RNA sequence: AAGCGGAGAGGUA
């Protein structure tokens, strides 16, 4: 598209993460979830290896889980059933 | 009584559209259609 | 983005900065921590900046008269006391900065978080959800400075001059970096008619289709455009691929871009073009010299010969009342006839006497605040006041506020001042109760489904036939027909068919039924909807904020009983103004 | 005026006060 | 009985609904604001709350 | 006394002939007194050549078209005067520009003299169709800035040469802009960024390098007259 | 506040109370202006509020009868001649003659220039009659405005809304450090001090024969002797500072009835409530959008706007149960840094400043099972600072009347300066009202061709469309008034000078000058006064005859393209700090019944969420940040303590619970004699009555109802 | 054309402390951002010598009063932030003020030590009746800008002391006037008039050498970029 | 290891 950069909270571009679902309202549980998992899998690194992998994509250098959730879906690398 | 439900339906988004086209405040017609829808979905029942 | 103060941020997010002064081994529990934390330790203000990065804030303001009332910010550290705010979101919020306070709220889990970025950001509720109108957009001082930059002034410096003999043109310029050059050394107007060869701007469709015609492969193709330097640089903060437009900016010309834009763009487009808008406004409007003097606010001309001419009349009535033949009925109705008739003469008069490029005209002329009767009020004569009661006192305020009013004119113009004031403070509770049984009434009415595949419709004018032989488009008819799902074939002559059934009605539409001759259509309302529970997306049709069909799961029920019930109390709360 | 001790400011005023506050 | 208690007329709501001994389904906005669940609208239905995330096999392969 | 924070210039190459620059940290309220000082500088300061008039064989006393050319006057002077080209010698020199034949006449053909440069051949000038002949005498001289059409002095004698514009900056265009960096608790500093489109003859650092030796010896006029004054010190590099 | 607002506080008719009326079901015909209120009550000072046209106040001339009814003065006026006999009428019986207007034209000699008149008849109606039949007139203009609003210049220029809004807001200025007075004001300030009562005056006339900062002695004439003392930085009732300060000399002369002693916002014995500064009226970058003001660096450089604030703390010992609460040093277990201002019994040394979280009183109280004692000392709250002033100590030892049960008392006095920030609100005399956006350094402001930067910037689209163009008046005046000027007569006087008085044809440099409330400069004359101005230093006229100014760009340096407005004001600062209104939580203190958080920032209080927020909460579609505010944010008590402590070792945020506020519904209703239940999907009603659960105390700390402690 | 002038720079003195600087031929346009670049470093970073503190002898605090003086303590601290001094030393110096009797306390009155000297011997600071002693101690730094009054437990100092702000800029106007050639033939130059005016605490071709100085040093991180 | 309810008055948007 012909935009500027985003920055901050606008990047990913929204209008890509939506060709991605079928509404505004799953693409909240849709990250909500994929952060979920990321943080659990982040803070048992420690102990016994669990089901939950992640992330996917390169993190930062201190980036919090849902930014990831975020890249993520719009790199494409999930996919998920509704309900 | 006389006409029905829909002759009673436009006569009152008319009428309470006339009082805000006065004053220059623009509302979708939608926006008084559920109002109007909620208050008709009743029947008074004459012999049970 | 917002601003937020360094001790208000240090105090909402005691327990993350405490987490992070343990991981980074700057404390040794979390007893240390908090006590680190309250005596605020130069080794808090380190990980602060780190913590709050990516984390948003949720700002309200009451009344919260309609859903914009709560947005969504990204924060940022300021140095103050004081929240900081955009410009461009004080009319969602209805807030001005002379004591006004603020309150914020703090997301926590993952699924807050994702639905304060994802729903409430205030980048993405540019539209009105009523009306489906703009709300952050240029207002006041852009207005001036857009209004000012984007005008033509006859006769100004450095204007094309169409001779022969020995200067061939005299004006023409080779790139707008040459007109820029030429700016600066002071040998040229931005407000002065030149011609220029531009190659990055699309020319306009009429343009376009002559020369090119194919297609107008902008990057690198040339044109000779006909316009002021001001209007370039007005053009080049639209998107690439929008056409020139060459035109003076009322407010009424901004609203239409900004809309032609929301409807055929992305939402980033949008969201980074009014910021750029915004910051040529304010650059532009410092350089317009729009002020405020004694000598500016002009008087009519012959003001003295016009009052003598109505009080002549004025007193014959008097005296023909004093007589015997008027009963005092009559004698007030011919006062108030002739006092009405004179103040309406003065304020001609003075419409006719100003200049062109007066601040008061110039700012009431641009679309940015006031009237007319304000400006006559001022400069002319401020007319009839009423009564306690409500009724037209016969004599009249023949003085304006520049030569200053008298003792008794003083006086009698108080009693119009405490019923505004006095019925501002006791309407609002009529409008408040109305708007909470409105909520009460229809707080149960949600999208359920997709389709209800009923027969049923409602039946729009959309246009009347004229008597002459022509066709009259219906006053209003973006309240009736536009963004409506159409319900029956739109068949004309019995030849064809315009638009195909289930096709919602936008501006193109609405268009070639027109033009194909269809007077009436069958639309497909709320009102007779056939499912059980709730409506359905077809029948209520498109999302006026969000410009798409309406999702499944939202409350329409509540959205309606707001844009019914904001309108009136705002309206109460300005009665001086300009009732309810 | 009729202050023993008041500084001077001049006034623009054209009436006369037969009454004092 | 419950959102109708907190409109208006709390007595005569309240000795109605003594009376008649009436049951609430609890399915409403108000009801499910009050005694503290999710409303049933927005993120709030079914078919929005059980939603499954799970990588791609291509990508969870790769990694 | 010391600044305690030694500023750095940065650069960014977004093109051939284009670049921006970024100088932080400042000491707060030394963005701007920086800004319109480099602005002006690289705009009207460093020297160039350009044309300065033409003289076109057969249009003498109307001004509209020229026969043979489809093009009219005032598309080959727009023409004419986004020419790059560079000249050493100091006095006005004089070329000439011959052309026959159907066919599409480029800068190519120019044929300069000694000393003079043409740095974009490959630029369209004009085109004969209809069997025309093109002579045209052009007037290359030096200058800096933008010395605007200057009147004929001696119209009789020359009556037919056309004073032009001139474009004598190889600087296209500049801008500027003031930001806000933190800098430690302070928050409040300054980093100034500047946007730089040069014309194909010289690059933007080497413009950027030449604006800021002509600044340096403006100020050491005030400089010079007290040389221990206890100023200001960045330090060594 | 301020002498004039306590001024006015008094000299106040109030319609509500115990026989009277009501401030809900009022009406609106009572709070309304009547045509009998002329010379007896103000029509234009009241509250904007619910109060409006239910309070008011006295006009200047009015007094009471011994029945009660107000009264006001007339000159009688006979067989066409205007005497000068003054009779009090009430409305009663001015409801019998015709009285004329104020400003009529009198012709030197007793009769009316013109026959027509507008006088007031029997039914209140103002009617245009030949002067003939009048019987009374006005004894001045003016005489139908209160004490307040007789203090705003060119107010007839002026709308009535604005007008209210000055007068109502120039009784919340705070006192400053210098209080100098207006260049441009009117003739009611020099008795509106001296009557307040903020400043002394001589009883009797004498000589000076000592004056210091804290006394004034004065030998009478007949061989007496007087010594007036003067209060030094006492606390108002509402934290400001009251001061006095002698303005005379060692060897003066003075008479009955002369001031002596300046007061609060007293210059030199007349009322100065504000400051004057340099304006410029122009829109600028866009830091004074709807209505926002900026500001330049030289008013906190130089102590321009700035004020002492006063704070008075108290603690008590009183007798318990288990003992007797005594003050003292010997504190349980906390550091010695901390026990370093206490002086040798207690209490805090004078001269220490103290910081948020100190110690001022030391108290122990009797714990309970000795040795068995609790730290109950006087803290700082939160946010609050400044020197310490003095201590004021009370006991039962020494018979002093203290209630029953309380052996000593305390009282701390805590000062501290302010100086002007962003925030802090700022008006005029007219109407005007902001706060300050932005505070600008002096290298980047607009400056005039002498190099003089303005002071602040106002923008010009508040002023064409509230109707009050005073300030501009002001401002004209102003400059003329701080430059001076001097009419050229050598040869006739100009035909607009025609009714100045002499005395007024020049002026030196910083005059002062008066324009009474309805008759005071024309715009004749005004225009005349700006084409002759004197020239600064230089020969050089800065401004020229439409008071327009030419000024340069602070951070270009090109100049403006036009010419801008130049002038002086008087501003004014307002009771009304951002260091009073900023607050934050994150957990403390909580309610009884209902478990939620308490409200008010006198205790850590939260933010109500309200109804209509729930209402936009509901119409986003946002369920699971709704859910959160409403349960662990608030109710939730299991819930809370969860929450904290994934949020502090990093985990995720748990799922909600039950809140207390429907148990305790619950609860009343079945008080009440009803039977409600709560059933399960088969019926079996859920006990809902807790359990043996996880009751363990982790993080330690406590969650914030109180504080940490070393 | 290229103009083979080259700018210079020359003086016109008007008092001991105004002063005008002429500077010719400039390029068309380049008149006003020179003047304005040299009157914003003129205004801000120019360093100077002020005042950091005092210590009279029996107040504790700045809200209080002296006995037989006829001011408060915070008006005399009013009247000392116009006080004019200059130093040449790198550490806080003291200075000391005594005075008893009937009589004015000026700033004359004050014995600086050795370094320090004070430029305004004639402004007035107090008023002693006939039992009033004052007696001052004052405290004496060098700097730049604008500094406010430091906190006392933040250097950890006596109980005493009263922290002071404090201002350095020695510099009171500067304003600039562009005379123009503008003619035909394209021979345009300008001219620039700079007018300074000091607080005689250092000559006006001091400061602006200073500001010359600090432009200079700045201006070189282009010229590296070689 | 420890407290926080009612009545009235005046203000800000
Ligand atoms: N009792 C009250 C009094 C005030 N308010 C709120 O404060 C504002 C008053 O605006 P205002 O009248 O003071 C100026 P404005 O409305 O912005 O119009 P203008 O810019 O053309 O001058 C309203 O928006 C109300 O929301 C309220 O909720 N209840
Ligand atoms: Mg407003
Ligand atoms: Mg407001
Ligand atoms: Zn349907």
């Amino acid at each position: 598209g012909g935009y500027d950069t985003p920055l901050g909270i606008t990047n990913p571009p929204i209008d890509e993460l939506l060709d991605r679902v079928s509404s505004k309202y799953a693409l909240v549980i849709y990250a909500a979830k994929r952060a979920r998992q990321i943080n659990d899998y982040y803070n048992q690194l420690g102990e016994g290896i669990l089901e939950y992998v992640g992330p996917l994509v390169e993190p930062g250098l201190q980036e919090k889980p849902l930014s990831i959730a975020l890249r993520e879906i719009h790199a494409d690398l999930l996919e998920h059933t509704e309900g | 009584r006389v006409q029905g439900p829909r002759e009673v339906q436009i006569h009152l988004v008319r009428e309470v559209q006339e009082v805000y086209r006065a004053q220059g405040v623009s509302i979708h017609d939608k926006h008084i259609e559920v109002i109007v829808r909620q208050m008709l979905r009743r029947v008074t029942i004459i012999d049970s | 983005q917002c601003g937020l103060p360094k001790l208000m941020a240090l105090e909402l997010f005691k327990p993350f900065v405490m987490k992070r002064l343990v991981d980074l081994n700057h404390a040794q529990n979390i007893k240390s921590a908090k006590r680190m934390v309250e005596r605020q330790r130069p080794q808090v203000w380190d990980v602060l900046e780190e913590v709050i990065a990516e984390h948003p804030v949720l700002l309200n303001r009451a009344p919260t008269l309609h859903r914009l009332g709560i947005q969504a910010f990204e924060p940022m550290l300021v140095e103050g006391k004081a929240i900081q705010l955009h410009p461009l979101v004080c009319e969602a919020f209805n807030a001005d900065f002379d004591g006004d306070q603020m309150a914020v709220h703090l997301p926590l889990s993952a699924e807050a978080q994702a639905e304060a970025r994802i729903l409430m950001l205030s980048s993405n509720n540019i539209l009105s959800p009523a009306s489906g109108r703009p709300l952050a957009m240029p207002r006041l001082d852009m207005v001036t400075g857009l209004y000012y930059l984007t005008t033509e002034v006859p006769g100004d410096t450095g204007e094309y001059q169409p001779a022969s003999g020995d200067h061939p043109e005299t004006g023409v310029y080779s790139s707008p970096a040459e007109a820029i050059m030429a700016a600066d050394r002071g040998v040229l107007s931005v407000r002065a008619k030149i011609k220029v060869r531009l190659t990055q701007l699309r020319p306009p469709v009429e343009i376009e289709a002559e020369l090119f015609g194919h297609s107008g492969w902008q990057p690198g193709d040339a044109w000779m455009a006909e316009t002021t330097l001001g209007r370039v640089m007005f053009n080049e903060l639209l998107p690439l691929g929008y056409p020139f437009v060459n035109k003076q900016m009322h407010k009424k010309v901004q609203a239409a871009i900004i809309n032609d834009l929301a409807e055929r763009y992305p939402m980033i487009v949008v969201a980074q073009t009014v910021d750029k808008l915004k910051d040529a406004g304010f650059y532009w409007a410092t350089r317009s010299g729009v002020t405020v003097s004694m000598a500016d606010v002009l008087v009519p001309p012959r003001k003295k010969e016009i009052l003598d001419h109505y009080e002549e009349r004025a007193d014959k009535v008097e005296k023909q009342f004093q007589r015997g033949a008027l009963n005092h009925d009559e004698r007030n109705e011919a006062l108030v006839e002739i006092w009405k008739e004179a103040t309406d003469e003065v304020g001609q008069a003075l419409r006719e006497h100003y200049p062109d490029d007066n601040p008061i005209i110039t700012i009431v002329d641009s679309g940015a605040t006031g009237n007319f009767t304000q400006t006559r009020t001022l400069a002319g004569m401020k007319g009839l006041v009423t009564n306690p009661k409500g009724e037209f006192i016969p004599r009249p305020v023949k003085s304006s506020f520049r030569e200053g009013l008298t003792v008794l004119e003083y006086f009698i113009n108080t009693h119009g001042a405490r019923k505004g004031l006095a019925d501002t403070a006791l309407r609002t509770a009529d409008s408040g109760y109305l708007t909470r049984r409105l909520v009460d009434v229809s707080q149960d009415v949600i999208v359920r489904e997709h389709d209800c595949q009923t027969e049923r419709g409602i039946v729009v004018e959309l246009a009347e036939r004229a008597p002459d032989g022509t066709l009259i488009r219906d006053p209003y008819i973006e309240t009736s027909a536009y963004a409506r799902t159409l319900g029956t074939d739109a068949v004309d002559e019995a030849g064809n068919v315009i638009v195909e059934r289930g096709q919602d009605l936008g501006d193109p539409e609405i268009d070639a039924l027109l033009a194909a001759g269809i007077t009436q259509v069958k639309v497909r309302s709320v009102l007779t909807c056939a499912t059980s529970t709730g409506v359905c997306a077809t029948c209520y049709g498109r999302s006026m904020a969000t410009g798409k069909l309406v999702d499944i799961g939202e409350a329409v029920g509540i959205v309606a009983a707001q844009s019914i019930g904001e309108p009136g109390t705002q309206l109460t709360m300005r009665t001086f103004h300009q009732d309810i | 005026n009729s202050v023993p001790g008041a500084p001077n400011r001049v006034s623009f005023a054209k009436l006369r006060e037969p009454l004092e506050v | 009985w419950l959102s109708a208690a907190s409109f208006q007329e709390t007595t005569r709501v309240l000795t109605d609904a003594a009376i008649n001994c009436r049951s609430d389904k609890l399915n409403g906005l108000k009801e499910n604001v009050i005694i503290g669940k999710l409303i049933p609208a927005g993120t709030g239905i079914n078919r929005y709350r059980n939603i499954a995330v799970q990588p791609t096999e291509e990508a969870r392969a790769a990694a | 006394m010391l600044i305690s924070q030694r500023p750095t210039l940065s650069e960014d190459v977004l093109t051939d002939n284009r670049s921006q620059f970024v100088i932080e940290p400042l000491e707060p309220g030394f963005g701007y007194t920086l800004g319109n000082s480099l602005r002006r500088t690289l705009l009207s300061s460093i020297p160039g050549a350009a044309v300065t008039s033409i003289r076109i064989d057969g249009v003498l006393h109307e001004f509209t078209t020229v026969p043979g050319v489809k093009e009219d006057v005032t598309e080959i002077i727009l023409n004419l005067k986004s020419l790059v080209v560079s000249s050493e010698e100091d006095e006005p020199v004089t070329m000439y520009l011959r052309k026959q034949g159907p066919g599409e006449v480029t800068a190519g053909d120019i044929v300069p003299p000694a000393g003079v440069t043409v740095h974009n051949p490959g630029m369209h000038i004009a085109t004969l169709n209809d069997k025309g002949k093109l002579e045209v005498e052009l007037v290359v001289e030096r200058g800096r800035g933008y010395v605007p059409a200057v009147q004929n002095r001696a119209s009789g004698a020359e009556i037919g040469r056309i004073p032009v514009d001139s474009i004598y900056s190889p600087v296209l265009k500049v801008t500027y802009k003031v930001d806000a960096t933190r800098v430690e608790q302070r928050t409040d500093f300054d980093k100034l960024i500047l946007d730089v489109e040069t014309k194909n003859s010289i690059s933007p650092r080497d413009a950027l390098a030449s604006a800021g030796k002509t600044l340096v010896e403006l100020f050491g006029l005030a400089r010079e007259l007290n040389v221990e004054a206890e100023g200001i010190e960045i330090g060594p590099s | 506040n301020n002498p004039l607002s306590g001024l006015t506080h008094k000299r106040r008719l109030s319609a509500l109370g115990p026989g009277g009326l009501s401030r809900e079901r009022a009406g609106l015909e009572v709070r309304d202006v009547h045509p009998s209120h002329y010379g007896r009550m103000c029509p234009i000072e009241t509250p904007e509020g619910p109060n409006i046209g239910l309070i008011g106040s006295l006009s200047v001339y009015a007094r009471v009868n011994p029945f009660g009814f107000i009264e006001t003065p007339y000159r009688k006026v006979v067989d066409g001649v205007v005497s000068d006999e003054i009779v009090y009428l009430t409305a009663d019986e001015e409801d019998r003659h015709v009285v004329a207007q104020a400003n009529s034209p009198i012709d030197a000699d007793g009769r009316f220039v013109e026959p027509r008149v507008l006088v007031r008849r029997k039914a209140g109606e103002v009617e245009y009659v030949p002067s003939s039949e009048v019987d009374y007139m006005d004894v001045s203009p003016r005489q139908m405005v209160s004490v307040a609003t007789a203090m705003i210049p060119f107010l007839e220029h002026d709308d009535a809304n604005r007008a209210l809004m000055g007068a109502n807001m120039q009784r919340q200025a705070v006192p400053l450090v210098r209080s100098e007075a207006p260049l441009v004001g009117t003739g009611m300030e020099l008795r509106a001090a001296i009557d307040a009562g903020d400043v002394v005056v001589a009883e009797e006339s004498g000589v000076i024969e000592e004056v210091s900062a804290d006394y004034i002695t004065v030998m009478h004439d007949n061989g007496t002797r007087r010594t007036y003392r003067m209060r030094k930085f006492a606390r108002s009732n509402h934290g400001t500072c009251a001061n006095q300060c002698p303005i005379v000399d060692a060897g003066d002369r003075v008479e009955a009835g002369q001031v002596i002693a300046d007061g609060p916002c007293t210059d030199d014995g007349e009322m100065a409530l504000g400051k004057n500064l340099l304006v410029a009226i122009m829109p600028w970058e866009g830091h004074n959008y709807e209505d926002a003001i900026i500001l330049s660096n030289r008013l906190v450089e130089e102590d321009v706007l700035t004020s002492i604030h006063i704070e008075e703390h108290e603690i008590d010992a009183r007798d318990t149960k288990l003992g007797a609460e005594e003050i003292t040093r010997d504190i349980p277990n906390i550091s010695d840094e901390v026990l370093a201002d206490l002086d040798e019994r207690g209490i805090v040394r004078i001269g220490a400043e103290v910081r948020d979280g100190d110690i001022l009183v030391g108290k122990v109280t009797p714990k309970g099972e000795a040795r068995e004692v609790r730290d109950t000392s006087l803290k700082v709250p939160h946010g609050e600072s400044g020197k310490v002033i003095g201590i004021r100590v009370f006991s039962r030892e020494d018979e002093d009347e203290l209630p029953a049960g309380v052996n000593e008392l305390v009282r701390v006095y805590v000062a501290q300066k302010r100086k002007i920030s962003d925030g802090d609100k700022l008006a005029g005399r007219h109407g005007n009202k902001g706060v300050i956006g932005k505070i600008l350094p002096v290298e980047d402001m607009p400056f005039l061709a002498d190099g003089t930067p303005v002071d602040i910037i106002l923008n010009t689209h508040g002023v064409p469309r509230r109707m009050n163009i005073g300030q501009i008046l002001e401002t004209h005046l102003g400059w003329c008034a701080h430059s001076g000027w001097k009419v050229d007569a050598a040869k006739g006087v100009p035909d607009w000078a025609a009714r100045l008085p002499d005395e007024l044809l020049e002026a030196q440099p910083n005059a002062i000058v008066s324009t009474p409330v309805f008759d005071g400069a024309q715009e004749a004359e005004l225009q005349g006064l700006l084409s002759c101005t004197l020239p600064n230093r230089d020969g050089d006229v800065l401004v020229d005859a439409d008071g327009k100014a030419m000024l340069f760009d602070g951070r270009s340096g090109e100049p403006f393209p036009y010419p801008v407005t130049v002038g002086y004001m008087y501003i004014m600062k307002l009771h009304h700090l951002v260091d009073d209104k900023i607050h934050a939580r994150s957990t403390g203190p909580y309610s009884m019944i209902t478990q939620q958080p308490l409200g008010g920032k006198a205790q850590f209080g939260g933010q109500r969420f309200g109804e209509m927020e729930c209402w936009a909460m509901q119409a986003y579609g946002a369920a699971y940040t709704l859910q959160e505010l409403l349960t662990i944010k608030s109710d939730d008590t299991v819930g809370r303590v969860k929450v904290y402590e994934a949020i502090v070792k990093g985990e995720n945020i748990p799922e909600p619970g039950i809140p207390e506020s429907f148990k305790v519904l619950l609860k009343e209703l079945q008080s009440l004699c009803l039977n409600v239940e709560v059933l399960s999907s088969d019926g079996a009603a859920i006990e809902l009555r807790e359990g043996e659960d996880e009751d363990l105390e982790r993080a330690a700390a406590n969650l914030g109802i109180n504080l940490s402690r070393n």
